[PDB]
RNA sequence: ACAUACGACCAUACCUAGUGGAAAACUCGGGAUCCCGUCCGCUCUCCCAUAGAUAAGCCACUAAGGGCGGGGUUAGUACUCAGGUCGGUGACGACUGGGGAAUCCCCCGUGUUGUAUGU
RNA sequence: AGGUGUCCUAAGGGGGGCUCAUGGAGAACAGAAAUCUCCAGUAGAACAAAAGGGUAAAAGUCCCCUUGAUUUUGAUUUUCA
RNA sequence: AAAGCGAAUGAUUAGGGACUCGGGGGCGAUUUUUAGCCUUCAUCCAUUCUCAAACUUUAAAUAUGUAAGAAGCCCUUGUUAC
């Protein structure tokens, strides 16, 4: 009728792929020019700003290349914004915008320049990059890092920009172009740099929530039930992100406990063993493939 | 009022009718 | 008959069975100064930079180092006498060689045996030598006794 | 045990194949403009025919996609046309079904003499929900087993649904 | 031990079929004013983390599964370097001093690991 | 056993989304073959031309912008004295 | 060189199982648009007899590149417009 394709020759001339592309989550024609040092430098290594999106959560990282794995040098989760008073809208610009802000000045700290390179400590919707300050005789050019953004899309407006841009204020000197961030208007050809403050500070949230509740109560309520519960208004959020950014700058570090359960790690060793389940041994798997025999054979 | 892309791919330089042979 | 740069090269830089595709990123990470000692092996897969066909598997001495690719210092040899010919090749093709990790393993031990038998007091009994022949011993028949062969008949095996 | 496996509608998809390049194809596209309510698609001949008279890249078919409220009414009306009866054999293997009609005006649609007179072709595709897993861009994968449709299932839930008939 | 992010070796990790998954994580999911893009909010983009579910993805186990990796047998066989005033009309073959493979067929196995945070 | 005295403002350069040939099953005229839909599909398609090598979120394909096909002289490779 | 084709490309001998609407020749009323009984090609599946200078998953013997240090190894710290 019609030869089968999926013969066992097929099998046997069949190549695999990389492990990480099979599952599809690396770029290799992209982290190969990511990573690759020009050959004059020896071992100065490269800075990466790695930016990753799940439903709940934003994850960010610095790191570096090794000829046997990557090395992580600072991590900045979203989810630790708790301890900073923020406890709604875990995903937005806000939320962006502080973390990349949080990994900037913990990183300074963490390598010694904290007291250099001060930043803005008022952000504005203005285009910026960090510029080498005089301090007692010497020029130091500021810290160096480059934008991961992975597999997602890069089109004007996306919150990977977000957390360069707080990055960038916190004081890395990330090089980047203004020609794609919100309110960029592609038939004129310039900034308006005031819809661009309103997406640190979260105002455009803030005109959704009071516009909704205007138009549709019913999903007013059903969508901002815990903004309702914590009475958290729009007027509020604006001094509710510019008090997060006093505390953030002030100490980096504070660390808060959650709600889930919690041991020590031989204690999870002992419990997590207990649910797995022990492959079966040769003389068993062959005791049971004798009495499948007899069964067929008595049902015959 | 829009022009879908035909995925399908033909020889660059070509000026041929289907080749088939198979059946009349 | 023409000879061309490329001439007769139709398995030597070809890639392998079932190895196509990507290159393992791990090659882009090594680092060279000169001096080194490298080999050449060059990748189909990459068109700048190669080598021609007569380097594929010769040894040399790193020379220079640029933003992609190192100088590679090799003995060619003509009719009666050598020249050193000095290629450029792009740092896909090239590799750090094993030839002098041997070298470099054992002269570490040499040393510190030279130093720890100082201390002691007894002679040191360091350079290597080669393969001598067998010395005597003995072999017991207990529990393994010999078992007497000869020649087999002749027969068709089809 | 069945949480969330309940069939939908993704989209219905129609279309029109004059067969021939011109101001038919304009005037068709005006039909699936009134009907639809969105600005419809033209196709390019991939292999030129001298025996059908086609040459190749020559316009000559029109369609369509809907999804949603829009195409459930959509797919009503058609069925109703239909008499609420389909053959056993308009029904993949796979889980997807259509049929055609003959005269583009079997439903409401007041007839202008200055348009003239066509048909079009229905196929109509099923699904389960969370299906996202097969084409978002970031780890893709293939529904597994279990969790695809069959042709058995998509006749029994049309059966119910529109209480009708197969023969 | 398990999960997530970035990786190294690149099928012992792939393909088909069937069962189970404490905790958290992950995922499906709900809406389309604003940024953004489509014939269609399908994909891409924005917003909510409330509600529903492990059905799928993911993880684990099973199959005298296909394939893959390691080993034995084929075998000191086929082949080859050096030698003789060795045999035979020739085709070609045996011997002396050395090196030495590959199918069919049989057995076992089904990923290992680095950095950071958390269960 | 075959091939060259040409061809290209893109068939050069950069970036971005997509995946092919072909087979299975369906849809008014439509049929062996026109257009639409789902599944499988390691390259069995395409890359100006002779043959060989190489390529799958591309080196193919579609879309956006350009002229590194520019200026100054040196070093090195194959044929080789 | 050898080896291989129940492994890709190409060449090539023979039965068996599954199928009829792929083609042809009959029979049951040549009724035959009867998924009937026969069958002759053709097509799939598990097997079988032979081959490749311009085919290959494998893979020798003989020959071939490099190294076997005092111009070496280890420790501290001066120069620079990179």
């Amino acid at each position: 009728f019609h030869k089968l394709v999926k013969n066992s020759a097929y099998y046997s001339r069949f190549q695999t792929k990389f492990k990480r592309r099979r599952q599809g989550k690396t770029d290799y024609y992209a982290r190969k020019r990511l990573i690759t040092q020009a050959k004059n430098k020896y071992n100065a290594p490269k800075y990466r700003l790695v930016v990753r999106f799940t439903n709940r959560d934003i994850i960010t990282q610095m790191v570096t290349s090794e000829i046997n794995g990557d090395k992580i040098f600072a991590a900045a989760y979203s989810h630790e914004l708790r301890a900073y008073g923020i406890n709604h809208g875990l995903t937005n610009w806000a939320a962006a915008y502080a973390t990349g802000l949080l990994l900037a000045r913990r990183v300074l700290a963490k390598l010694g320049l904290d007291k250099t390179f001060t930043g803005v400590e008022e952000p504005n919707g203005e285009y910026t990059l960090t510029e080498a300050a005089e301090t007692e005789d010497g020029e130091r050019r500021p810290f160096k890092a480059i934008l991961d953004v992975g597999l997602a899309r890069t089109s004007t407006g996306a919150r990977v920009f977000g957390v360069m841009k707080g990055a960038s204020d916190g004081g890395i000197f990330i090089p980047h172009s203004e020609n794609r961030f919100p309110g960029y208007d592609i038939e004129t050809e310039e900034l308006d740099t005031e819809v661009l403050k309103k997406y640190i500070y979260g105002g455009h949230v803030a005109e959704y929530m009071e516009t909704l509740a205007d138009d549709d109560e019913e999903r007013y309520k059903s969508q901002f039930v815990k903004y309702i519960e914590d009475d958290v208004e729009a007027d509020s959020l604006e001094e509710l992100y510019a008090e997060a950014h006093k505390q953030i700058r002030a100490d980096p570090f504070r660390k808060y406990v959650s709600d889930a359960p919690k041991k020590s790690k031989e204690e999870w060793k002992a419990e997590s063993l207990k649910y797995k389940k022990a492959k079966l041994s040769r003389e068993e798997r062959k005791a049971r493939v004798e009495a499948k025999i007899k069964q067929l054979l008595a049902e015959q | 009022a829009v022009e879908k892309t035909s995925t399908h791919t033909a020889k660059r330089n070509t000026d041929g009718l289907p080749p088939k042979g198979h059946a009349a | 008959h023409a000879a061309g740069l490329r001439s007769g090269t139709r398995y030597a830089f070809s890639r392998g069975f079932r190895k196509h595709g990507q290159i393992p990123l791990s090659t882009y990470l090594r680092t060279y100064r000169v001096g080194d000692i490298v080999d050449i092996k060059v990748n189909g897969a990459v068109q700048k930079g190669m080598p021609h066909k007569f380097y594929h598997g010769k040894t040399g001495v790193v020379y220079n180092v640029t933003k992609s690719a190192v100088g590679v210092i090799v003995y060619k040899r003509v009719k009666h006498r050598y020249i050193e010919k000095r290629i450029n090749v792009r740092i896909e093709h090239v590799k750090p060689s094993r030839s002098r990790e041997d070298f470099l393993r054992r002269v570490k031990e040499n040393a510190e045996l030279k130093k720890k038998a100082k201390a002691e007091g007894v002679p040191v009994q360091l350079k290597r030598q080669p393969a001598m022949p067998r010395e005597a011993h003995t072999v017991s028949i207990a529990d393994n006794k010999p078992v007497t062969l000869a020649p087999v008949a002749y027969e068709t095996t089809i | 045990q069945n949480p969330m496996r309940e069939l939908r509608i993704q989209k219905l998809v129609l279309n029109i194949s004059v067969g021939e390049s011109g101001d038919r194809l304009t005037r068709a596209a005006k039909v699936l403009e009134q009907l639809s309510g969105q600005t419809p698609v033209y196709s390019k001949a991939r292999y030129t025919v001298r025996q059908f008279g086609i040459r190749r890249n020559e316009k000559i078919a029109v369609h369509v996609t809907v999804r949603g409220p829009k195409a459930e009414e959509i797919l009503e009306r058609g069925l109703k046309v239909k008499e609420y009866e389909l053959r056993r054999r308009n029904f993949s293997e796979t889980g997807n079904f259509g049929f055609g009609i003959s005269e583009h005006i079997d439903l409401g649609i007041k007839y202008d003499p200055s348009i003239g007179i066509y048909g079009m072709d229905f196929y109509c595709c099923m699904t389960r929900p969370g299906e996202r897993v097969a084409k978002r861009r970031r780890c893709k994968s293939r529904i597994g087993a279990s969790h695809r449709i069959t042709r058995e299932e998509t006749i029994r839930w049309f059966k119910q649904r529109f209480d009708g008939i197969v023969r």
